[PDB]
């Protein structure tokens, strides 16, 4: 019968055409298509459909396309698009995106979508899915900040460092062969999907691949430690010899040359970079050039973004905590003048909303805090909707294209670049099960269900002493999916192919299922979704202006921003 | 003392209460988890004292007015549900939309 | 300008579910004394024995209700309600354990009903 579009939409989810809001921000998501159809929808509970001799099968097996676990009526939000439709995973591996239910009894169900008896079903009404965001920058420093990554569904952590050590602050790197072997056997007690970097300097191409020989997935290649022109090419042969990718630091303080002598170094191949905007470093102050080139992958670290009126006094004031700097000299007063400069961050808002860095990082513990990339981001999302208005793509007055620039930057562009994309960085068959539930009024703060490998790994849960689950106080509990040996099946742990094939699993004894890193070499600029452009980065040596196709780019901080003080305690 | 983990999780509670009871009556305005947690610790409270679970329930809708607290919290809040011991045995204390 | 988070603004049309589909209406009574609930997906020739109603009629069928939702009968009382087809292979197999197979070889359900003291089987 009829039925009005605000019930079905409280009972069961928002249908085609409804937008729904993303916290407190100003931003609304139109639902464009959906897959299932009106009358059949699954749900769960007593007396409802799922059950014997109803939408449930009882009859097939495992083998026969029963599933072994479907999120129900979930929200998909993804760079193919936003559409509501049910998720269906078996064995740790995303197999259908659908409907679910009995061929039997209902019309329309995808083939490979059965639901049987060995099956797992949770309910999403009304809450927001997204794929695992990939961290591409984390200095491990200290093992309590994989809960902090996890509360932001974060399920990818790609970088180096040995704890509270001085190298392992300054720089995420890996030095050697008997550290990255010490931090891969202890990667076995960490809940989430890790991938280590090791040292990409030195004068000889033995010592930076008996690196990458040993379970190395990167390499990072710090100033501190030496940004030479030879350490680059180096780094760089040994690179695309074993099909790896390349983190720059650049150099600061030219010391060894200007940015043209590092370009040239580079020599046109394909290299990610590092804090590309430049407060936590680079070469001073046109390092931002290298967005524009179609051979080199942006990226971009969370305390500048965005741009607030307190951004500039805190980050000089890090700067003279962490390098003892000191107010008794006037060299580190033009250092902190040449460094943190706020033009360039008025310009990188734009390029940000523009489209032309393409992914977005922590650098946690380094001059970045661990837990709030994706709270971050859709601040800066929010803010330049507000500043610089409606894009030129959107249509109906929604925000779909917006939502998928911005949500391409943390879930699927660091997938591409780090090669990682064949098994995870979207909601799509064939990858992992890496899913983030949010409820859609906190959506950006705290993520409500973590879920890897098919087993629920994190949740918002309540006391453990009542007898359901609600009751005060709510707070992240790690789910028995990071418990006893459960942690080994659930997790991936990246490495070279040319260290796979070497047998070093078997040697160490790792037990995790063991990632390879493929298909590296090959992209660039022009492979990123929804941010692909590549244009002239012009930065005026002394009056520090970016201008973007002959037009000068800038925005005024504000004063108050939502995704804040309304929902933290503190 | 001898304490199990509950009483542990609950002292939390207390704490997040006294903090956000300071920063009221200070003057300013609550946002979602303190509010929650006055309205909690409440509800623990009037059940130590020695209410009935009827009275508790009615008398967690008057604690906080609407305009003590942020803008737009009154719709964070459908319900709030806690365990508190009462003179006979602990129990479970549902209060809905306890701002308004 | 009121702000809230997950709020929804729902566009305007009415959603009909089992579209291009036959509808039928039957009187459903109860002769028990325990009310019943009956969903929505379940068989309406499964049900329980104590329902009263033009049997015959309701196999291969189940209530044109929304999902989820639930029809309820006290004792001793009686309502119409709607019935639509059931989609998709048309098999159906447990549930009371009448049928077990094809929907189109309703000779068996109904022996098998009136074997076992079905009420309403004509
Ligand atoms: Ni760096
Ligand atoms: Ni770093
Ligand atoms: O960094």
């Amino acid at each position: 019968m009829k039925i009005n579009r605000q019930q079905y939409a409280e009972s069961y989810g928002p249908t085609v055409g409804d937008q729904v809001r993303l916290a407190d921000t100003d931003l609304w998501i139109e639902v464009e298509k959906d897959y299932t159809t009106y009358g059949d929808e699954a749900n769960f509970g007593g007396g409802k459909v799922l059950r014997e001799g109803m939408g449930e099968n009882g009859t097939y097996t495992r083998t026969e396309n029963v599933l072994d676990l479907l999120l129900t009526n979930a929200l998909i939000l993804d760079y193919t698009g936003i559409y509501k439709a049910d998720i269906g995973v078996k064995d740790g591996y995303i197999v259908g995106i659908g409907k679910g239910g009995n061929p039997d009894i209902m019309d329309g169900v995808t083939p490979n979508m059965i639901v049987g008896t060995a099956t797992e079903v949770i309910a999403a009404e009304g809450k927001i899915v997204t794929a695992g965001g990939i961290d591409t920058h984390v200095h491990f420093i200290n093992p309590d900040q994989v809960d902090v990554a996890l509360a932001n569904g974060i399920t990818t952590l790609f970088g180096g460092g040995t704890g509270p050590a001085e190298g392992s602050k300054a720089t995420t790197v890996t030095p050697g062969p008997w550290n990255i072997e010490k931090m891969l056997k202890s990667t076995e007690g960490l809940p989430i999907n890790v991938g280590i970097l090791g040292k990409g300097h030195g004068s000889s191409i033995a010592p930076i691949m008996e690196q990458i020989d040993a379970g190395a997935a990167g390499l990072k290649i710090h100033e501190d430690w030496g940004a030479t022109p030879a350490s680059i090419d180096r780094s760089l042969t040994v690179a695309d010899e074993a099909d790896v990718q390349v983190a720059i630091h650049s150099d600061t303080l030219n010391e060894a040359g200007f940015l043209e002598d590092t370009l040239r170094a580079i020599n046109g191949r394909v290299i990610h970079s590092f804090h590309v905007e430049g407060a936590g470093g680079g070469h001073a102050p046109d390092i931002m050039a290298m967005a524009g080139h179609p051979n080199v992958l942006p990226s971009s670290t969370n305390p500048t973004r965005p741009f607030t009126v307190n951004t500039i006094d805190e980050h000089l004031d890090m700067l003279m905590v962490c390098h003892h700097l000191k107010q008794n000299i006037p060299e580190d007063v033009a250092f902190a003048d040449s460094r943190i400069r706020p033009e360039t961050i008025a310009a990188e808002d734009i390029l940000h909303d523009l489209g032309i860095i393409s992914m977005m990082s922590t650098d946690a513990l380094a001059m970045g805090r661990a837990g709030e990339m994706v709270l971050r981001t859709w601040q800066t999302a929010d803010k330049m909707k507000k500043q610089r208005g409606p894009l030129a793509e959107e249509k109906n007055g929604s925000d779909n294209f917006r939502a998928k620039r911005y949500v391409s930057k943390y879930t699927i562009n660091p997938a591409i670049a780090q090669g990682i994309a064949h098994e995870v960085g979207s909601i799509e068959e064939g990858k992992f099960a890496d899913l983030v539930l949010w409820e859609p009024k906190f959506f950006g703060v705290k993520a409500d269900r973590v879920i890897k490998g098919g087993i629920i790994a994190y949740a918002q849960i309540g006391d453990p002493s009542a007898s359901i689950p609600t009751p005060q106080p709510v707070m992240g509990r790690r789910m028995y999916g990071t418990v006893g040996d459960l942690i080994h099946d659930t997790n991936i742990t990246f490495m070279s192919k040319s260290s796979i094939q070497q047998g070093v699993p078997a040697k160490l004894g790792l037990k995790r299922r063991i990632g390879t890193v493929k298909n590296c070499r090959n992209i660039g600029k022009k492979d990123m979704k929804w941010n692909d452009v590549t244009t002239d980065i012009d930065i005026n040596p002394e009056t520090y202006e970016v201008k973007v196709d002959g037009e000068v780019l800038t925005c005024e901080p504000v004063k108050e921003l939502p995704m804040a003080q309304r929902y933290f305690l503190f | 003392m001898h304490l199990n983990p509950a009483e542990k999780e609950k002292l939390q509670i207390f704490l997040a209460s006294e903090l956000a009871l300071k920063r009221k009556a200070r003057g300013l305005k609550l946002n979602y988890p303190e509010a929650v947690a006055i309205i909690t610790s409440f509800i623990m409270e009037g059940a130590r004292d020695g209410k009935t679970v009827a009275m508790l329930m009615e008398e967690g809708k008057h604690v906080l007015t609407r305009d003590d607290v942020m803008e737009g919290v009154p719709e964070m809040i459908d319900d709030i549900q806690a365990e508190a011991t009462f003179p006979d045995g602990t129990k479970l204390v549902t209060v809905h939309n306890p701002i308004s | 300008n009121y702000i809230v988070p997950g709020e929804y603004r729902v566009a305007e049309g009415e959603i009909e579910i089992n579209a291009g589909r036959e509808k039928t209406t039957i009187r459903v009574s109860n002769t028990g004394d325990r009310p019943i609930q009956v969903g929505s997906h379940i068989h309406f020739v499964e049900v329980n024995k104590e329902l009263l109603f033009d049997r015959a009629e309701g196999i291969g069928r189940r209530l044109n209700i929304p999902s989820g939702t639930a029809a309820r009968f006290e004792p001793g009382e009686e309502m119409e309600v709607e019935l639509t087809e059931l989609g998709g292979n048309r098999e159906v197999f447990g549930i009371s354990d009448l049928t077990n197979g094809s929907v189109d070889n309703k000779e068996l359900i109904l022996q098998r009903a009136k074997e076992l003291g079905y009420k309403g089987v004509e």
